[PDB]
């Protein structure tokens, strides 16, 4: 998940847009 | 900006700026 990918580790613009509508 | 540890309201704030008028969905447990 977005918590694992962007919070417990470092986020990226690439993974952030996978969560937009 | 987007490249840093983003947790809680910080990640909800980042998603809000990036998705813009597209919206987004926050599901911590998924």
């Amino acid at each position: 998940g977005i918590v694992e990918q962007c919070c417990t580790s470092i986020c990226s613009l690439y993974q952030l847009e996978n969560y937009c509508n | 900006f987007v490249n840093q540890h983003l947790c809680g309201s910080h990640l909800v704030e980042a998603l809000y700026l990036v998705c813009g008028e597209r919206g987004f969905f926050y599901t911590p447990k998924a």
